[PDB]
RNA sequence: AAUCGAGAG
DNA sequence: TTCATACGCCTCTCTGCTTATCGGTAG
DNA sequence: CTACCGATAAGCAGATCTCTCGATTGCGTATGAA
């Protein structure tokens, strides 16, 4: 699972390019100048609104959440498997991952590079009725990781923050699991 | 209709008027105006009455030191 | 100088002061346990000369009712 | 029992009647032993396989009129199942070693009442808050009836003696606002200015200035208003006394309340509206239900014209928590009552037939009491037994079977995770809605994030995060409103002033003072520097302030406090002073807290919770590195934990039960967790470690199987075992009278 | 989608409108800017579209309602929905101002339980013999800036909300939309009367293709190729792709009897 | 069992208990403190088992295939951390959020590992 | 005020100007009968759902 | 013999 | 009057096919 | 004038895998020999 210092180094220095990826999202959906800073009242009450307005609140988190994902697929293209210390044939977990014994290629992603973006069904993460994603975010904050990009790694730990997020991810991954177990049999024996 | 007794304004206080308002205190040692009565109360010298013609507490605890309490 | 002791009409009403508290009298209508410190309201008449400050700290037709039981 | 009522019948005795009963209740007491008397420790009727019961002891009065001949008796009626480790209880405080001498756990607790020896468990529920409406758009309002809308506020109060009763206001769209309520099992609906006028000798042009403070300007609100008041006048032109319509509230409400024949409706009506609107104001405070409806009202006209947001029922701001203990007092005082009206039925039923009766004969009142039921005690411990709650007044709840757990001891963290559910309710079960399972942000640092069993019953049976605290005591709110009026607000009554534009303050639903928005932040700011600081003879540490700043089309604004008798807390370090401070659901939203000491900004932050790894499970602490795993794995070891051969505990010499499933050995995990041995786990060891070799050697294991080594098995590496006991009789067709001729 | 759609079009049959949405690609012949212009013109619109707001007057003087509504700007609304000024004017006149103030006087009867230059005079003639005796004015730059219909119901002042029943009576309006009618598509489930003259955008090749209205008159034996197509349609999605031997086979649907049978009761 | 009441009677009333050994047979579903459940698949005999160079035959085998898809890290360190702690004598604590990415656990157990003689990614040749 | 100036004796609103004339009474009687004709008149202007073309953010 | 609860696949 | 035992009463999902009002035309 | 039946809003029956355990079995009232 290691990778390589140039490899870890190629994350860190492509990550810290994602500071502001929330912002810009949120100043091209807002119609707001380019070169917004976050602190901006205009801004807020933009945001307060969209927050308001549950379709301007889905129209910003395709947006951010399409921002966040193509930073995600250059952090995995960049690093796997140009990181990893050890290569293919050896690197037990990248050849059952290429071979299709087990688990995929955005299963390696999210456990050596990147977990990425949290998408609650085709939202980012609800909003308490404040415009405050947690207890430990400002509200109207503009930063993708509050707003569920998860900036960590199943190998090196994640920030409670993220866990909360992965927490909700997974709970609603099996909310629809359970309720589509045995969602219809009825039609076969009709058919049948 | 007495509820437990009528100690009435017998004593009447006079505060003559021909730049009036309110000051409400808490408890320092020295229109929803319906209490306008205690100081035109009859102007006759009868008893009765007649009708006329930081608050908060700062307390701060402010400035958090940062340089402390955000340990590396 | 301290001293203790939508709406209009012609002057009817009375003070009691039962103990402040009163129950107030009239021949047109028929007339607190909170704000232990609050009370402390004075009235303000200043003297704007210098400095100056003073300050000073129905039923006629309404008796209809029914039977006690209605059977 | 002392707010029970005064249950009264009167005598045939040729405007007299006869003479009255007034059968009341006086004191409830406490017996713990059982015998010439010895106490009874627990682990008696669990090797007995029998309920763990005490005695309950009941006085009451037999007033034949008022305050003549009052005739007192204790009437003890059967035995309660009372609570190990509580006051009722032999082991009450006691040394572990003297619990282990008692043939007790060396360190036993547990909330469990022994019935037939199956240690069962009142389950927690959450349900609305106590004194706080709330805004709904549920379409089940408009699909009410004709003309009704998808709006309503509605409030669940509860009185002193934390008893629910619902008033919800809905709206109609042609303009006129209906108040509703339930008695009984049913329903009752009354127009809203009715009760308004009811509750005090106030006049119209008072009602519009508490609707409307300095809004006149404002043409919605008011020709809302003016419609309402117009429709009142049209609709009953005759009830223009407000004693008359106290009367007309009596008359329409006679068997509806089961009025005594001998009571006036003026004092009917009087009764109504102080036990069955605004419970949680109690009596003689109408001047201030009276001024709750107001602002109840003014509320539901901005939800109406979208000032307002609306609020989520099953977001954890206005959720809370009612405990075991609390539903176990409400079901005995529903009881009590029930065996009151049973008294009263059986002396209508002696005056219709009998036609012996005295009112004033001991032997009369023995004669009645020893036909009636005394087994209390008995419905009880059925009510335990079976989870089928059975009531009159249906106790404002939604549920109707199932309040019980067998609260089983499979592992010490099964057992222990008994204590920490929270479910939201049988009927949601039934419910297919999914956005009622989701994970809400609001409930960071209450709700385990993780801890949820996996299938049918997900995203419901959430557990409370460790160190987390439900305040089961009313706080001494009584000087409050005293320190409030020392700040700069105003008061209640002197000044008329309402709407959102104005931050309406209120202690536990009792509305105090109104004040602009930034004087309610600096007073929320300064009531919270008194409440950490200490120092102050009032305002307890855990008191629950909540301050919505005004918002645009945000949540209703206005500065709250909440004494609470049931409500969530959690503790957090604070920042201007660094001591521990405590946080509930309702306050935590607007609080910008940091989950790490390392990433306070600066003026964004005023409180960070130490050890983040308080917000989670007691059992989700127990697992290893969390932090590395997948969210599915973790709550799936959650689960399989609680499904474990788990250690049960050290007494089982004498414990009888169904089953056990003990592990003969044990070791502590080298990579244990903190907190493991914080917790006392240690006592409770389960699984071993071993030599694990993550390699794909032997074939036989590629999906999810292992291997175990023959020797390893064969050196005894798991030797978990079953103890399973039955019951064996010949008593079970015998009766008491018929000895079996089998022994 | 999925099992819910599966379930509604072989389970049950159902000929109850679900979800069928217009389609059309563009004809080669056609350039793009005259793309979409047929889109709007034949999309449902309603008067609400294009109402900014509404101003009630309620004077008691015997009694007044200045309804003084106000539109957008007539050059944009006129090119984001293509209704003319005109257009709007007579459905304003005719169905509108009838019809829901009909309603109003239904919740009347429930309840008891600038200058002109005689052109204006002519139009208002229809408007006074309406029912309510309104007097109504209107526009006369182009622009929808006056629409005020001044009604006068009685001395007896009695108090409505006036604007709770016009928002739904706006609802209830509608400009000029051609029946079930709501990649440049639009919405509306619809086959007779939909065959415009095919000249505009590729209206030679539009299909909304679902059994609701295709078997009913498009075709009899199409069934065997709109069934198919659609159940294919949603595997599409997932690309399961089940053979089409089985889709085929899936005739007694069709072929064992008349038309559309379904395997239920 | 006697009766509460004073039942003297003949006492037709008796509890008894049954005590099973349960013993690991194959089927039987063990897990680690990571949802990483499973089946004993077979009891392997001892000699057939895979040995080390220090002599150890492992007890629990279990196949590398499942974490790719399972995606729990939390085992791999549990591993090495058990590892370090039998070796060193201590105990390894595993609380959430002490380990930053500059202070990698893989890392800081291998650092250990290292001390202790042994591979620094806990891998031990087997034959 | 807000649809008619309330009696200035009690606090209870008064019923429609369109009566016989000077209709002061019901409200307990109000113990006093002003005329009527000193209020011209009672106007309630208000405004307003209609989203399709809506565009401002 | 039915109902409820616990589940597992 | 009672005892013994057979008798003894009451809250969150949607189709498809019951049927409605209502008038319009050749007789 | 008017018989008949095809345009129009609403009442009845019916719906949504296999296996292992555990637990439990509403509540009430009258006659007649002594
Ligand atoms: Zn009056």
């Amino acid at each position: 699972l290691r990778l390589t210092a140039e490899g870890n180094k190629w994350r860190t220095d492509i990550l810290k390019t994602s500071v502001d990826t929330g912002r810009e999202a949120a100043a091209e959906v807002t119609n707001l100048d380019k070169d917004t800073p976050a602190d901006d009242p205009e801004l807020l009450k933009r945001l307060q609104e969209i927050l308001r307005d549950n379709n301007k609140s889905g129209i910003l988190d395709a947006v951010t959440s399409s921002k966040v994902n193509a930073i995600t697929s250059q952090v995995v293209s960049k690093c796997v498997p140009d990181g990893t210390m050890k290569k293919f044939p050896c690197n037990s977990m990248q050849a059952m991952a290429l071979s299709g014994a087990k688990g995929s290629n955005v299963n390696v992603s999210q456990i050596m590079c990147l977990l990425g973006q949290q998408a609650l069904e085709g939202r980012r993460v609800p909003v308490m009725v404040s415009g405050k994603t947690l207890p430990s975010f400002k509200p109207y904050e503009t930063d993708a990781m509050a707003g569920g990009y998860v900036k960590g790694r199943f190998y090196s730990g994640i920030k409670p923050q993220e866990y909360y997020f992965h927490c909700m991810a997974g709970r609603e991954g099996l909310i629809d699991t359970a309720v589509k177990t045995s969602r219809s049999g009825y039609l076969q024996r009709c058919l049948t | 209709s007495i509820p437990d007794g009528f100690k009435k304004c017998k004593h009447l206080k006079n505060f003559p008027l021909n730049q009036q308002q309110v000051w409400l205190i808490k408890f320092p040692s020295n229109n929803l105006s319906n209490m306008t009565l205690l100081v035109p109360s009859e102007s006759k010298e009868s008893l009765k009455i007649a009708s006329t013609a930081s608050v908060s507490e700062t307390a701060k605890i402010p400035a958090i030191d940062y340089s402390k309490v955000r340990v590396p | 100088s301290v001293q203790d002791q939508g709406f209009r009409a012609p002057s009817d009403t009375t003070f009691d002061l039962y103990k402040f508290v009163l129950h107030g009298e009239n021949e047109r209508l028929e007339y607190d346990s909170s704000s232990q410190a609050s009370n402390q309201y004075v009235v303000g008449l200043f003297n704007p000369e210098k400095k100056s400050i003073q300050l000073y700290k129905s039923k006629s037709s309404k008796n209809l009712r029914g039977p006690k039981i209605k059977s | 029992v002392k707010d029970i009522g005064e249950k009264v019948i009167f005598d045939g005795k040729p405007g007299y009647l006869g003479n009255k009963l007034s059968v009341s209740v006086e004191q409830v007491s406490i017996a713990k032993p059982m015998s010439v008397e010895r106490k009874v420790y627990p682990s008696e009727s669990r090797q007995r396989l029998t309920s763990y019961r005490g005695k309950l002891l009941l006085k009451l009065k037999w007033s034949v009129n008022n305050g003549e001949e009052n005739l007192f008796e204790v009437r003890d009626c059967g035995g309660l199942p009372v609570m190990l480790q509580s006051n009722r209880c032999h082991l009450n405080k006691m040394s572990p070693y003297e619990l282990v001498q008692h043939k007790e756990e060396s360190d036993e607790i547990g909330g469990y009442f022994i019935v037939n020896g199956i240690e069962k468990l009142i389950r927690m529920l959450i349900v609305q808050r106590r004194n706080h409406p709330m805004a709904i758009i549920r379409p089940s309002f408009a699909n009410r009836g004709a003309s009704y809308s998808h709006y309503g506020i509605q409030i669940r109060s509860v009185r002193p003696d934390q008893t629910s009763q619902t008033n919800v206001l809905h709206y109609l769209n042609d303009g006129q606002v209906t108040f509703r309520f339930s008695w009984r099992k049913n329903e009752y609906l009354v127009p809203v200015v009715m009760i308004l006028k009811a509750l005090c000798h106030t006049s119209d042009r008072e009602i519009f200035d508490g609707i409307i403070g300095n809004d006149v300007k404002d043409s919605f609100l008011t020709d809302r208003l003016e419609l309402l008041l117009r429709g009142f006048k049209k609709r009953y032109p005759h009830l223009q006394n407000r004693t008359q319509v106290l009367q007309y509230l009596g008359d329409k409400f006679r068997v509806v309340f089961q009025a005594s024949p001998d009571q006036s409706d003026l004092e009917v009506g009087q009764e109504v509206l102080d036990r069955i609107v605004l419970v949680h104001l109690g009596k003689d405070g109408s001047q201030d239900k009276f001024r709750m409806l107001l602002f109840m009202i003014r509320k539901l006209y901005s939800l109406v014209a979208g000032e307002c947001s609306p609020d989520n029922p099953d977001a954890t701001q206005h959720q809370e928590v009612l405990l075991g203990g609390f539903l176990y007092g409400m079901i005995l005082k529903e009881k009590i009552d029930e065996y009151l009206q049973n008294i009263i039925a059986q002396v209508r039923m002696d005056i219709n037939r009998g036609m012996a009766i005295n009112f004033k004969d001991k032997r009369y009142m023995s004669r009645v009491l020893m036909r009636v039921n005394e087994n209390i005690g008995s419905k009880m411990q059925y009510f335990l037994s079976t989870g089928n709650l059975v009531s009159q007044s249906g106790l404002d709840l939604q549920q109707v079977s199932g309040y019980t757990v067998v609260a089983e001891k499979i592992n010490f963290y099964r057992f222990i995770s008994h204590f920490r559910m929270v479910h939201r309710g049988s009927f949601f079960a039934q419910l297919k809605t999914t956005t009622v399972r989701k994970l809400l942000p609001e409930s960071w640092g209450f709700l385990c994030p993780v801890h949820t069993p996996d299938g049918s019953p997900c995203g419901l049976l959430n557990h409370f995060a460790h160190k987390c605290r439900i305040s089961t005591q009313q706080s001494d709110v009584s000087r409050i409103p005293s320190i409030l009026y020392s700040l700069g607000v105003a008061p209640a009554s002197h000044t008329f002033a309402a709407g959102p534009s104005l931050c309406c303050v209120q202690i536990d639903g009792k509305i105090i003072g109104w004040v602009s928005h930034e004087q309610g932040k600096i007073i929320a700011d300064t009531l919270r520097y008194w409440k950490v600081e200490g120092k102050t003879p009032g305002l307890p540490i855990d008191l629950e302030i909540g301050y919505v700043p005004p918002s645009t089309r945000g949540q209703y604004p206005g500065l709250y406090l909440f004494g609470g008798h049931s409500r969530m807390l959690r503790p957090v370090r604070y920042l201007p002073l660094d001591k521990e401070d405590i946080v509930g659901p309702f306050e935590q939203v607007y609080m910008n807290i940091a989950v790490t000491p390392q990433e306070i900004q600066n003026n964004v932050h005023t409180h960070v919770e130490f050890t983040p790894t308080n917000i989670l499970s007691i059992l989700a602490n127990l697992t290893p590195f969390s932090d590395f795993n997948q969210s599915p794995r973790n709550m799936y070891q959650c689960q399989m934990g609680k499904q474990t051969m788990g250690t049960p505990g050290v007494a089982l010499c004498h414990r009888s039960d169904n089953k056990l499933y003990r592990l003969q050995t044990g070791q502590t995990p080298i990579v244990k967790a903190n907190l493991y041995d914080d917790y006392g786990m240690d006592n409770f060891p389960n699984g071993f470690n071993a030599v694990v070799a993550v390699i794909s050697y032997t074939g036989y294991d590629m999906d999810d199987a292992m291997i175990i080594n023959k020797s390893a098995d064969e050196r005894g590496f798991g030797y978990g075992t079953m103890y399973k006991t039955e019951k064996v009789d010949l008593a079970l067709n015998r009766n008491r009278g018929d000895p079996i001729t089998q022994h | 989608l999925g099992i819910p759609r599966l379930r509604e079009i072989v389970m049950t049959a159902s000929a109850a409108i679900k979800t069928p949405q217009m389609t059309l690609p563009i004809w080669n012949d056609v350039s793009d800017e005259q793309a979409d212009t047929f889109c709007k013109s034949i999309s449902k619109v309603l008067l609400s579209e294009v109402i900014d707001k509404v101003i009630v007057t309620e004077t008691t003087g015997a009694r007044s309602y200045v309804i003084h509504m106000r539109f957008f700007d007539n050059n944009e609304y006129s090119e984001e929905y293509d209704v003319s000024k005109e257009e709007l004017q007579n459905v304003i006149s005719n169905q509108f101002i009838h019809l829901l103030e009909a309603a109003i006087v239904k919740e009347i009867k429930k309840q008891k339980r600038n200058n002109m230059n005689k052109v204006q005079r002519d139009r208002q003639s229809a408007i006074i013999s309406h029912h309510r005796f309104i007097t109504k004015y209107n526009f006369d730059d182009e622009s929808g800036k006056w629409c005020e219909f001044k009604l006068e119901l009685a001395a007896d002042t009695e108090k409505l909300l006036m604007v709770n029943i016009v928002e739904e009576i706006c609802r209830k309006s509608i400009i000029r939309q051609i029946p079930h009618i709501d990649v440049l598509v639009t919405e509306g489930v619809n086959f007779q009367a939909m065959w415009d003259q095919e000249a505009f955008i590729d209206v030679d090749g539009i299909t909304s293709n679902d059994v609701a209205a295709v078997l009913k008159t498009y075709g009899v034996e199409a069934a065997r190729n709109t069934i198919v197509n659609e159940i294919n349609n949603v595997f599409s999605r997932y690309a399961i792709s089940v053979s089409f031997r089985h889709l085929d086979l899936i005739a007694d649907m069709m072929t064992r009897q008349g038309t559309y049978l379904a395997f239920n009761r | 069992i006697g009766d509460e009441s004073n039942k003297f009677q003949e006492l037709q009333t008796v509890s008894i208990k049954y005590r099973i050994r349960r013993t690991p047979q194959i089927g039987d579903k063990f897990s680690s403190r990571h949802g990483q459940k499973g089946v004993c698949s077979r009891k392997w005999p001892t000699i057939d088992m895979p040995f080390s160079e220090t002599g150890i035959q492992p007890d629990i085998i279990i196949n590398p295939h499942a974490f790719p898809s399972r995606m729990t890290i939390g085992m791999f360190v549990e591993s090495l951390a058990g590892k370090a702690g039998a070796l060193h004598g201590i105990a390894q604590d595993s609380t959430p959020w002490i380990f930053n990415e500059d202070d990698t656990p893989a890392d800081y157990f291998g650092e250990q590992l290292a001390k202790a003689g042994y591979n620094y990614h806990g891998n031990e040749p087997m034959y | 005020v807000g649809s008619l100036i309330f009696c200035l004796d009690c606090g209870d609103l008064l019923e429609n100007p369109n009566a016989v004339l000077g209709s002061n009474v019901e409200c307990s009687q109000c113990k006093a009968i002003y005329p009527k004709s000193q209020f011209s008149n009672l106007k309630v202007v208000t405004t307003t759902a209609f989203p399709s073309s809506l565009r401002a953010k």
